[PDB]
């Protein structure tokens, strides 16, 4: 039978799953909130820009 | 993850009436067709019956017409089959299924490579 | 051992939620509510290529963010040209239905394969004469739906036959394998290191994969239906998933869990294939009711909408530099949004 | 110097279209046909001087809610059939009810009793069809009850669009269903029916 | 027996007087009144203290009713005729000879408010298949051309109509402008004339071009789209102008004066209306075949699906056409055909504004784009 085998794999990812550490969703969360405030200066698509340098016109 | 847990169980004698409520969490109970697939000894997985969002389309299996009865459970998330006049051919591995899309008919679980979202499944021994 | 090891493993699966739960000590969007938000974006159609027959169902830009390959269902793989609305080149096959196509990072080689289970990497000099299968990867036993190119040596292939398998060429054998799904996958994406992915299944389980470990990582069991859409934020950390509930939950690695939900209520349709921009605040969706509204990061509004196409969408690139999005739909047209 | 390559794409340009015409009008020859019950196994042949390319499918893993999905621009579903009849009158229904199979009608085939259809009893039969000689009315009756079983599964709901084609078991007939559908759909195009 | 027929009988009568101006033998005495032409009466060389008392000239509406109207003037004795004053004209004792159009002028007004009304609703056909571009399709381009030649239809009627409605009877009341209309009568009307029949035909053979197209997709199924449709327009162009060129050979060769519409040879109308009329009963019989078909698939809510199917493929391919065509047999009848004629261009050119409201309400996916660009408008 492969369920039993299909079963220790699963016990071997769980155990793999939760040998690992967390790290918090606020400090996430401002990790997120800090690249957006670097990237949306150079963001083409999100700042108004003309279309001098849009080759798309 | 859909987590999917069943009722019931253990030898029954033939006739004697059992309800099977699936215990359903984890997801909005009211956009879904949920239905239900056997799997016999021997015999590939089937269709059983299903239930609509509403309720209003209800169909059974051509063997079993008139013979059983679904209902969902709205409020409470959960879907109650009850089977009535039974029979020893028909015992089997009553999987609670879901049809994968929301808002929709068109159902593929009745192939049996692993349709990862059926019930875990309960023997009823008839 | 099945009974208590189903114990014991709902009891390590609550820990887990228990675990997700006391990390969930505020929602993203209740600490993330004080950011004053760009605004309503539109955006306008520039382009219109014309050059398909069948629905289009796979796109990719390149490095360059000038060149991109259609993958038609006739099967014709077209390179298009963006700035200048022409073709550089036209790559025929024996076979129809082109699942999935895919561009190098070096601009060197183009992927492809279908049903066919043949992976062809087609070659862009051109020595002798046309475009020709430098080396295939038949070695599914399913259907190929999503490759992307880690560098010019190697390929992972998200098959259909619960089997994902990185690819090396010159082998024509299967480098590492990795089985820890159970349904159907759709998609992937890559981070910008070119060292982790992740892989979009049908069993509402997102895994992060690794070259280097040969075993998954993480585990994101939160959607509740198949996924259809899956895509890394720029960073490398975080990764939006897109599933055919209506909803968009934003995911990332080192937070666990997932982080919003994009549940409109006037949608009851589900989601084609998602990306984000060079900055990350641009949620750029591709929905199945005929267009792709765009979403805030951040806020969770709709900053516009992207109804240029006739019928449903199927790819949603962006370039490399935030230059342009080209949206592909099942109209045999490349709407081109700037 | 823009010129000579702005000329040279222009030159390659029109190259890749003439090729491109040249597909248009192989692929406006080339009708498909998807068959169900290498990856795929490509059957290529003509009949009448007109292209019928039939697609099987063969060793493929059956979750098909992913792979269908790419079968919307095919002229004609032929579904061969012969407990395994009511997973294909549920296959069917599915098929039928996608949001994106309603422009593909399907062409259908069948083959091969009162222990599955306890029901076949309270059937009323009609005498339109002729029969073949040398058959059981009672084997006649339950094939042509299969038959209204599929059509009342495709009359339920059917949305006019596309319509089903119950058959028994050549290509001649495959050719002339192909034939309705195409002149069915070029009636809804021009809108006379 | 018309007005229209009263000028050519009175140009007939001026050709006579340029013959009798020609031949015009005066008396041997010179004091007499001169030869005149006041263009009323075609006056010989006259005797002074004579009341000449010819009759009035075949060419009126009632002359052939009384002949026994003789006109009177006067000849002085100083070579004039009678004038009685200097302000009028000679005097002529024109009372002897006094004693349809307005039905012709309301059929002229309801055709040019319904090729009037057709020419805007299909440039706004135009502009809707122009601008929505889903609508890109082949039979959509066909469907563009046909509208194309309902236009080109209506610019031709409008440039016909020159002054036709304010010239109704001021021929014979003033006759400046009954010699003004026989001037008229030039190259400019035979080129008028020519377009306008041009293109009338033209719409005939792209009614016949679509319904050939129709029954292809239908029955042969077999096409290479940018040579079909290249022959399509060649066609399509190429046999109006091939049965119009000869048709204005025979013209320019055969034709001794007027602008030449039923003259004296029955080969004029012959060669343009023996391919016209096949043209009708070929399309005829393409739609026998396509309804037909239409039963077929119907068979294999009845009569109403067969009502709409008909009302729908008649504007498309019209057997009012064909009732039209089995009504107007003209067979050198043509002795006031315009009445003939105007009845079937009045009961007609309704076809555009009948195709317009199929094809800008009736096609679902048209209704479709209209629905997708207002809320595509409305999330703007
Ligand atoms: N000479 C002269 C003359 C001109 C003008 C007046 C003024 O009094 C009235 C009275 C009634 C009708 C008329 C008309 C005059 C010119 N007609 C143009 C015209 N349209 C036509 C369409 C088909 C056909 C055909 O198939 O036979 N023919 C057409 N034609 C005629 C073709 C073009 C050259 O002949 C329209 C009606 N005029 C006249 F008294 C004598």
């Amino acid at each position: 039978t492969a369920s039993i085998a299909q079963a220790r794999k699963l016990v071997e990812q769980l155990k793999m799953e939760a040998n690992i550490d967390r790290i918090k969703v606020s400090k996430a969360a401002a990790d997120l909130m800090a690249y957006c405030e670097a990237h949306a200066k150079e963001d083409p698509l999100l700042t108004p820009v003309p279309a001098s340098e849009n080759p798309f016109r | 993850q859909v987590q999917l847990q069943e009722s019931g169980g253990g030898l029954v004698q033939p006739g004697g009436s059992l309800r099977l409520s699936c215990a359903a969490s984890g997801f909005t109970f009211s956009n879904y067709k949920m239905n239900w697939v056997r799997q016999a000894p021997g015999k590939g997985l089937e269709w059983v019956s299903d239930i609509s969002q509403s309720g209003a389309s209800i169909s059974y299996t051509g063997s079993v017409k008139g013979r059983f009865t679904i209902s969902r459970d709205n409020a409470k998330n959960t879907l109650y089959l009850q089977m009535n006049s039974l029979k020893p051919e028909d015992t089997a591995v009553y999987y609670c299924a879901r049809c994968p899309a929301p808002f929709t008919r068109d159902c593929f679980d009745v192939t049996s490579t692993t349709y990862a979202y059926r019930g875990q499944g309960t023997q009823v021994t008839v | 051992e099945l009974d208590q090891l189903r114990q014991e493993a709902e009891q390590l699966k609550n820990q887990i939620r228990d675990a997700r739960k006391a990390c969930a000590d505020a929602t993203l969007s209740q600490i993330t509510n004080n950011i004053d938000p760009v605004g309503r974006i539109q955006m306008r159609t520039r382009r219109t290529l014309r050059g398909h027959l069948a629905k289009i169902y796979a796109m990719h830009w390149g490095t360059d963010s000038r060149l991109l390959v259609s993958a038609s269902q006739d099967g014709k793989l077209i390179i298009w040209d963006s700035y200048t609305t022409n073709k550089v080149h036209a790559i025929p096959l024996r076979s129809s239905w082109v699942m999935t196509c895919a561009y190098a990072p070096s601009g060197n080689y183009v992927a492809c394969g279908g049903l066919d289970n043949i992976c062809s990497i087609y070659n862009l000099k051109t020595r002798e004469g046309n475009v020709r299968v430098s080396r295939e990867l038949a070695g599914h036993t399913g259907y190929l739906s999503c490759c992307r190119f880690l560098d010019d040596n190697q390929i992972v292939t998200s098959s259909g036959d619960t089997t994902c398998a990185l690819w090396d060429i010159e082998t024509g054998q299967q480098t590492t394998t990795f089985t820890g799904h159970t349904g159907d996958v759709m998609s992937l994406s890559l981070a910008p290191d070119t060292r982790l992915f992740v892989s979009g299944a049908c069993d509402a389980s997102a895994k992060l994969w690794d070259v280097r470990e040969g075993m998954c990582r993480q585990t994101f069991t939160g959607h509740e239906s198949d996924i259809n859409a899956i895509c890394f934020f720029p960073n490398g950390n975080a990764f939006a998933t897109g599933s055919d509930d209506a909803t968009c939950r934003l995911f990332d690695l080192r937070a666990d869990q997932e982080l919003m939900t994009y549940s409109h209520d006037n949608i009851i349709c589900g989601i084609t294939s998602v990306s984000f921009s060079k900055s990350g605040r641009l949620l750029l969706a591709g929905y199945d009711d005929f267009n792709c509204n765009v979403w805030d990061a951040l806020k969770a509004d709709r900053a516009g909408v992207l109804a240029g196409h006739d019928n449903r969408v199927s790819c949603l690139g962006v370039t490399d530099d935030g230059m342009a999005v080209a949206t592909g739909s099942w109209d045999s047209f490349l709407k081109i949004w700037n | 110097d823009q010129r000579n390559e702005e000329k040279a794409q222009r030159e390659a340009n029109k190259k890749i279209e003439k090729q491109l015409q040249k597909d248009k009008q192989v692929y406006r020859a080339t009708h498909r046909l998807l068959l169900l019950g290498s990856g795929i196994f490509e059957t290529k042949f003509q009949v009448d001087k007109v292209n019928f390319h039939m697609f099987d499918v063969g060793a493929q893993r059956d979750e098909r809610r992913k792979w269908i999905q790419c079968f919307n621009d095919v002229t004609a579903i032929i579904f061969v059939v012969a407990n395994r009849l009511q997973a294909a009158l549920k296959l069917f229904d599915s098929i039928w009810n996608n949001k994106w199979l309603r422009d593909t009608s399907v062409i259908l085939f069948l083959n091969k009793i009162e222990d599955y259809f306890p029901e076949f009893a309270r059937y009323t039969t009609p005498e339109d069809a002729t029969p073949e000689p040398g058959e059981d009315p009672r084997v006649t009756r339950a094939k042509y009850f299969i038959r209204d079983e599929f059509l009342r599964i495709s009359t339920a709901s059917g949305d006019g669009r596309h319509y089903c084609y119950p058959h028994f078991t050549n290509i001649r007939r495959v050719f002339n269903d192909c034939r309705d559908i195409i002149q069915r759909m070029h009636l809804r195009q021009y809108e006379l029916l | 027996v018309s007005l229209w027929e009263t000028v050519q009988k009175w140009r007939e009568y001026r050709r006579q007087c340029q013959r009798s101006l020609t031949e015009d033998p005066p008396p041997a005495t010179d004091l007499f009144c001169n030869r005149t032409f006041d263009e009323y009466a075609c006056w010989p060389d006259g005797e002074p203290g004579s009341f000449v008392n010819v009759s009035c000239p075949w060419y009126l509406p009632w002359a052939s009713s009384v002949p026994q109207g003789h006109v009177y003037r006067f000849c002085t004795a100083e070579g004039l005729w009678l004038q009685k004053d200097n302000s009028s004209l000679p005097w002529r004792d024109l009372s002897e000879c006094e004693e349809p159009e307005e039905q012709l002028l309301f059929l002229y007004i309801i055709y040019t408010v319904g090729y009037a009304l057709s020419f805007s609703a299909l440039v706004i056909a135009s502009a809707i298949l122009l601008g929505f571009r889903h609508l890109h399709c082949t039979r959509n381009y066909i469907h563009l051309n046909l509208f194309a030649s309902f236009i080109l239809r209506a610019l031709s009627v409008f440039i016909k109509d020159a002054a036709l409605k304010w010239m109704y009877s001021t021929a014979a009341q003033q006759h400046q402008w009954d010699g003004l209309l026989s001037y008229q009568d030039s190259l400019s009307c035979r080129l008028v004339f020519l377009l306008m029949q041009y293109c009338v035909a033209a719409n005939y053979y792209w009614l016949l071009v679509e319904g050939v197209y129709l029954y292809t997709l239908l029955a042969f199924s077999v096409f290479s789209e940018q040579w079909i449709f290249r022959l399509y327009v060649s066609i399509g162009w190429g046999v109006p102008l091939l049965f119009v060129v000869p048709w204005g050979i025979v013209k320019y060769l055969y034709e001794d004066e007027g602008c030449w519409t039923r003259n004296s040879n029955m080969n004029y109308w012959l060669i343009i209306r023996l391919p016209i009329l096949f043209a009708i009963g070929v399309n005829f019989l393409i739609f026998v075949r396509v309804i037909c078909i239409v039963v077929s698939k119907l068979k294999a809510d009845i009569k109403c699906r067969l009502a709409k199917s008909t009302l729908t493929l008649i504007p498309l391919l019209g057997t009012h056409e064909v009732i039209f065509a089995f009504v107007m047999d003209e067979h050198a009848r043509g002795t006031l055909r315009f009445i003939k004629l105007f009845t079937e261009l009045s009961f007609t050119s309704f076809q555009g504004l009948m195709v317009a409201i199929l094809y800008c309400f009736v096609n679902n996916e048209v209704q479709l784009e209209f629905r997708k660009s207002w809320e595509r408008w409305r999330l703007e």
